[PDB]
């Protein structure tokens, strides 16, 4: 992956864990927008953030998001146990002759 | 709702071929981009190959630069990756993913096709 | 003297497709290795002249037709291509000699938000001639009913906002273009 990530970032319900997403200055650092996405296990991804409170229509509000520099978050204040899924982080990459979407390493996030 | 359903994966000998296709409803697909991207089973996504919806703009993994041709339709709303000559690494569920005008980094999904090679 | 190849590339602002500009130049030694040398120039292939017998050449009237585009719209700079804006904006001769070259520019005509200066005409009732511009503001009337009044339904205003956002990806990114002319 072109992006960065802790291999696993999780706790106990009731705590707030920050899955960190850190990439160079074309994918985060030139502005593009920060999407978070749930991949249950045998399941298709589901996108569930965009930046700072984006969320998409239908998601619990737990998921809020930030942008630090070269860097973004996936606070999850209070977990409960329907938050059993890997996390992926997102760009996008305009550096000459790529201009891709970006990918996280993934982030395994367990109660 | 919006459907992006892919056809044509399956258990292929390596250095063969095959051509996943991706049908799409509930959008205009001349509008927005395209997505050819994996996940292998036990590892993350891998992006693999991008069009634009005047497929002006053909993008593709550095990992298969030159191996794939990613050909889009227009008008059938189908969507389409040539797959040729398979290494070793390319046993994944291919997804189908669509960016929006909004961000054009937000992503739909396809329910994916798996693909092994061995 | 060396003409004016600065401030047609290195401009402040190119206008809009729907009213593109229209720079003549003429009476110089216009040079073309500082012009094709550069790696910034995404979209230097072009038609009738070899780009690199540009500066073995003396050319009768040079144009330069700066104008800023969306990133996919830019194939339909070609001639005989047909598109939206190879259709109702800009449409090169069948005929062209010239060479159009187009560059990113996130960094100039993206701001924060949005950049909804530039704008496209969507509609139009007929086809265009090649290198005609037409600077209008009557309703487009698209259905059966003649309106020619309030943008209603089947009534639209034929020019609509790119909406530049800095996030938005490069086939929607502004692309700036500039399509010389020659003889």
């Amino acid at each position: 992956p072109m992006l960065t990530q802790p291999p696993s970032v999780s706790g106990a319900p009731g705590q707030t864990v920050t899955i960190s997403c850190v990439g160079s200055s074309s994918n985060i650092g030139a502005g593009y927008e920060v999407h978070w996405y749930q991949q249950l296990p045998g399941t298709a991804p589901k996108r569930l953030l965009s930046g700072n409170s984006d969320r998409p229509s239908g998601v619990p509000d737990r998921f809020s998001g930030s942008k630090s520099g070269t860097s973004a978050s996936l606070a999850i204040t209070g977990l409960q146990a329907d938050d059993e899924a890997d996390y992926y982080c997102q760009s996008y990459d305009s550096s000459l002759s790529l201009s891709a979407v970006v990918f996280g390493g993934g982030t395994k996030l367990t109660v | 709702e919006v459907h992006l359903v892919e056809s044509g994966g399956g258990l292929v000998k390596p250095g063969g071929s095959l051509r996943l296709s991706c049908a799409a409803s509930g959008f205009t697909f001349s509008n927005y981009a395209m997505n050819w991207v994996r996940q292998a089973p036990g590892k993350g996504l891998q992006w693999v190959s991008s069009i634009t919806g005047s497929s002006s703009f053909i993008f593709y993994a550095d990992s298969v630069k030159g191996r794939f041709t990613i050909v889009r339709d227009n008008a059938q709303n189908s969507l389409y990756l040539q797959m040729n000559s398979l290494r070793d690494e390319d046993t994944a569920v291919y997804y189908c993913a669509r960016e929006r005008d909004d961000y054009d980094t937000r992503l739909d999904w396809g329910q994916g096709t798996l693909v092994t090679v061995s | 003297n060396l003409c004016p190849f600065g401030e047609v590339f290195n401009a402040t602002r190119f206008a809009s497709v729907y009213a593109w500009n229209r720079k003549r130049i003429s009476n110089c030694v216009a040079d073309y290795s500082v012009l094709y040398n550069s790696a910034s120039f995404s979209t230097f292939k072009c038609y009738g002249v070899s780009p690199t017998k540009l500066n073995d050449l003396c050319f009768t009237n040079v144009y330069a037709d700066s104008f800023v585009i969306r990133g996919d719209e830019v194939r339909q700079i070609a001639p005989g291509q047909t598109g939206k804006i190879a259709d109702y904006n800009y449409k090169l001769p069948d005929d062209f000699t010239g060479c159009v070259i187009a560059w990113n520019s996130n960094n100039l005509d993206s701001k924060v938000g949005g950049n909804y200066n530039y704008r496209y005409r969507l509609f139009r009732k007929s086809n265009l001639k090649p290198f005609e511009r037409d600077i209008s503001t009557e309703i487009y009337q698209a259905g059966s009913k003649p309106c020619n009044g309030v943008e209603g339904f089947n009534c639209y205003f034929p020019l609509q906002s790119y909406g530049f956002q800095p996030t938005n990806g490069v086939g929607y990114q502004p692309y700036r273009v500039v399509v010389l002319s020659f003889e």
